[PDB]
RNA sequence: ACCGGCGGACGGCUCAGUAACACGUCGGUAACCUACCCUCGGGAGGGGGAUAACCCCGGGAAACUGGGGCUAAUCCCCCAUAGGCCUGGGGUACUGGAAGGUCCCCAGGCCGAAAGGGAGCCGUAAGGCUCCGCCCGAGGAUGGGCCGGCGGCCGAUUAGGUAGUUGGUGGGGUAACGGCCCACCAAGCCGAAGAUCGGUACGGGCCGUGAGAGCGGGAGCCCGGAGAUGGACACUGAGACACGGGUCC
């Protein structure tokens, strides 16, 4: 099934209502790529994105990182160190507002 | 009142100081512990925007549906088990996930009696 | 304890005022709002007052009153006590707006020596 | 005092005609409203009872003054549309 | 500090599509809710007073409007806060004048004179299509107007199509589809008031809007939004669009 | 003058508090409310009831306020039908990038409308026309609510902070999603790339200066946010926990 992204659906299936592929969750908004740095909590991962910010006065770049908490569907068991793709959705908890949609590279 | 606004603590663990008073639009209401009784009791609540809500406080009947789409109105006897809270089952409090016993057997609730005003359930096979 | 009795005749819309000094005020003291007593023990004739021929079984029903300080009596307040109550409707409060509420001082249903004016209705 | 009619516009929604004109008068004071109205009526055959001078404006170091007038089809329409103050200023109302 | 809806509008905060002197006065007419949006409409008072000059003061402009001497589409409007939007027809029968409200090259609203035969036609872009009770198809147009058709004609209408409706009788004359070679008129963006024919349509993942390529009369190809492309004909514009 | 309707939640003032999704910008609400206004599709059937004003009598220094009688409404209430909300079983007709959405057919239930009122012109009458009106459904529009990515301040003579805290399973509540709250299950979450704590400060468009890089300010005008002696609460209303309404300390 296609949900608005040009990526392959998960091979397996799940019964999670919060999984955008096999549930009722809808994705709408930003789509980001990152690296999983934490997966200890249940159905929750921490996604880290690195980007360069330009400092005008010094005419030089400085490295900055962005950390985002995303839901982890049972179909896509993203582990720490995996290159992952996340999509914006409705609020799921106090800090979770994104959902993992695919695993591009396995660590 | 039951304030349902932002939390007072940051995810890091810091403290947040409110920059404004509580707003009327962020207030909730007391829970409606729908209890099994002999006569149904319901009230009408005027809500945000002039809308209407039906609150069921006492429930005596239930609409139990089978797998073929047939529904029957029966009487609730007791709440066998309520996974939401450990005291609801013993206090006979009906919620969305409750399991009740009626004249035709075991039924699992599927409606929200506090927001609907009626009790609907599916027969357990 | 002196009383000013406002007797109202429902069948004609007229009202009359009578003064009670020191004997029938005791008789009236202790009754609540809605209690019916015959008019014959109040030491009043009621015939030459209204120019009428009222029946022998005429009675006075206490409908309300005001005390020394000009405060009314609420039938829903028990006891001869003066209290401050947040009122939105009824005796002692005039809304004047849509849904406003104001705190006022009202007296109880029971008649007290502090009551000055007592309003009663003739019952046939 | 020479009057040149720069523009005449026909308003039909409000039954009137709007006249923009200029008054050339070097070495003379600003012409009075009565004189301006009299000359305009005599030149454009307008009804004296339904004509009103909105303004006569003089400028810095200029021998020409601008003038605006309105001629209504009916006196009742003129009373209904025009404000009371302008009618008082032009003398159409004793008030 | 804000406790409810606003009721005023400062001149400096007025929409950029108005021909208004933003510093002559302090207050501007706050448009009443109506057919079009805030950025594609102007209150009828400004059209009566500033655009056409038929009145000098708001008082006499309101008197003219109350006398029913101004017509928008085919219906008389007496509200001086009534919004007048894109592709609207303003008619003054007492003077026999008909104008089409259109954006210019810098996005400002202007009145373009038209003829009596064209004054009875108002194009409407189908903004959305849905179903109502009784299995009937409801079409919602770019100016908020609605029409209802039977389920039999569900395949004759689609989004981004144009319906030529006769006003005020509200009768559908014909339907102009959105396809290759269809004449279009850009109503918003950087290429406002530009016209041409459809060349290609590009679609994107997620909720990003579709883009359309238009070839103008000079052969130049320029891109814009599909919702900004307004079909006005099949091969030539069926309405005067200069 | 009174009843009744609408408005009084906008405008006007100030910068106290706030280092925070408060502000700027770009995106979401497929997770939400909206009186006044616009369009289309429908309806306005049958009944009851008080009271203001006015009259009689007053109480109180006032502020305010009591009893009886007699009345009308676009005032209030009831019945019916339309209609809304939930759940169960089926068909896939629609918009969308994608349907917990819309539409259609059965079933169990709860909630549940209206002012055919007013004016004018005709018409013997009946009845007709025009204007301003009332209720429901589907959309808009207008003003908001909530959410996300990014950006913008100093102090390490402040190095550990958090315990509803981080996440989940089931619910309650809300107009809405959400530890917002509750029951249960785990130990998570933040941090030397400056956590926590402390100081200062309404944020922006902009303003001052300098050849420029930059440095400094951000009261007056505009947009956004807060406050009404310091706090805490509620009623009515689409909109407030409300500067010229209410209660308590
Ligand atoms: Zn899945």
């Amino acid at each position: 099934r296609d949900i608005g992204l040009r990526v392959q659906p998960p091979a397996e299936k799940c019964d999670d209502p919060k999984c955008p592929w096999h549930g009722n969750l809808k994705i709408h908004g930003r789509v980001f790529e990152g690296i999983v740095v934490s997966d200890k909590p249940r159905k929750t991962v921490t996604v880290e994105r690195q980007y360069y910010f330009y400092l005008n006065k010094y005419e030089r770049y400085e490295l900055r990182r962005s950390k985002i908490h995303a839901h982890n569907p049972p179909c896509i068991n993203a582990k720490v160190g995996d290159k992952v793709l996340i999509a914006e959705t409705r609020p799921l908890s106090k800090t979770k507002h994104f959902v993992v949609v695919a695993v591009l590279e396995r660590a | 009142a039951i304030w349902q606004g932002r939390s007072l603590k940051k995810p890091s663990g810091g403290r947040i100081v409110l920059a404004r008073k509580k707003r009327k639009r962020e207030l909730g209401r007391e829970p409606s512990n729908t209890r099994v009784a002999e006569q149904d009791k319901r009230k009408i609540i005027r809500t945000y925007g002039g809308n209407r809500k039906v609150r069921l406080t006492a429930a005596a009947y239930a609409n139990v549906f089978d797998k073929s789409g047939k529904g029957r109105k029966v009487r609730i006897i007791r709440v066998i088990e309520n996974p939401a809270n450990r005291q609801f089952a013993r206090r006979n409090i009906i919620t969305k996930g409750a399991i009740i016993e009626t004249e035709i057997g075991k039924a699992k609730v599927t409606s929200r009696p506090g927001q609907d005003g009626v009790v609907n359930a599916i027969l357990l096979e | 304890a002196t009383f000013k009795l406002v007797i109202s005749d429902p069948k004609s819309g007229i009202a009359k005022q009578v003064e009670i000094t020191g004997a029938e005020t005791e008789k009236l003291i202790g009754k609540r709002i809605g209690d019916q007593i015959p008019a014959k023990e109040l030491n009043i004739n009621l015939n030459e007052l209204f120019g009428k021929e009222f029946p022998e079984d005429v009675k006075l029903e206490i409908r309300g009153g005001t005390d020394k300080d000009g405060f009314p009596m609420r039938p829903d307040i028990h006891g001869p006590r003066r209290v401050r109550v947040l009122l939105s409707k009824g005796p002692g409060f005039r809304p004047k707006e849509k849904g406003e509420r104001r705190k006022k001082t009202v007296r109880g249903n029971t008649i007290s020596p502090e009551i000055v004016q007592v309003n009663v209705k003739l019952v046939y | 005092m020479e009057i040149r009619i720069k523009e005449i516009k026909e308003n039909k929604l409000i039954g009137r005609k709007e006249i923009y004109f200029e008054i050339y008068h070097p070495g003379e004071p600003t012409p009075s409203r009565k004189d301006v109205k009299g000359k305009l009526v005599a030149m454009l055959d307008l009804n004296p009872e339904t004509t009103v001078i909105q303004y006569i404006r003089s400028y810095f170091g200029s021998y020409i003054s601008k003038g605006y007038a309105k001629a209504y089809d009916s006196k009742e329409r003129m009373l209904y549309i025009e404000p009371e103050y302008i009618l008082i200023r032009d003398g159409l109302i004793e008030k | 500090a804000r406790k409810g809806p606003k009721r005023h509008l400062k001149r400096l905060a007025a929409p950029t599509s108005w021909y208004i002197e933003r510093k002559a006065y302090k207050w501007a007419v706050r448009p009443r809710p109506g057919p079009h949006n805030m950025r594609t409409s102007i209150p009828l008072l400004y059209i009566v007073r500033d655009y056409l000059g038929y009145a000098k003061t708001a008082r006499e402009a309101r008197k003219i409007l109350n006398e029913g001497k101004f017509l928008v589409d085919g219906r008389v409007r007496k509200d001086y806060k009534f919004p007048v939007g894109i592709m609207d027809v303003v008619s003054i029968p007492e003077t026999g004048e008909h104008y089409r409200v259109l954006p210019n090259r810098i996005g400002k609203l202007i009145l373009h004179p038209i003829s009596e035969d064209e004054a009875f036609i108002k194009p409407l872009r189908i903004r959305n299509k849905r179903m109502i009770k009784g299995a009937r198809v409801q079409l919602n147009f770019h100016d908020g107007t609605n029409h209802i058709v039977s389920i039999a004609e569900k395949d004759n209408y689609f989004t981004s199509y144009t319906v030529l409706m006769k006003v005020p009788e509200r009768e559908i004359l014909e339907v102009l589809p959105f396809e290759k070679g269809a004449y279009v008129f850009v109503t918003q963006g950087k290429n406002v008031a530009r016209k041409g024919r459809i060349v290609e349509i590009k679609r994107f993942p997620m909720g990003w809007p579709d883009v359309v390529t238009i070839e103008d009369e000079e052969g130049e190809l320029f891109d814009t939004l599909k919702e900004y492309a307004f079909v006005v004909g099949t091969d030539k514009p069926k309405i005067s669009l200069p």
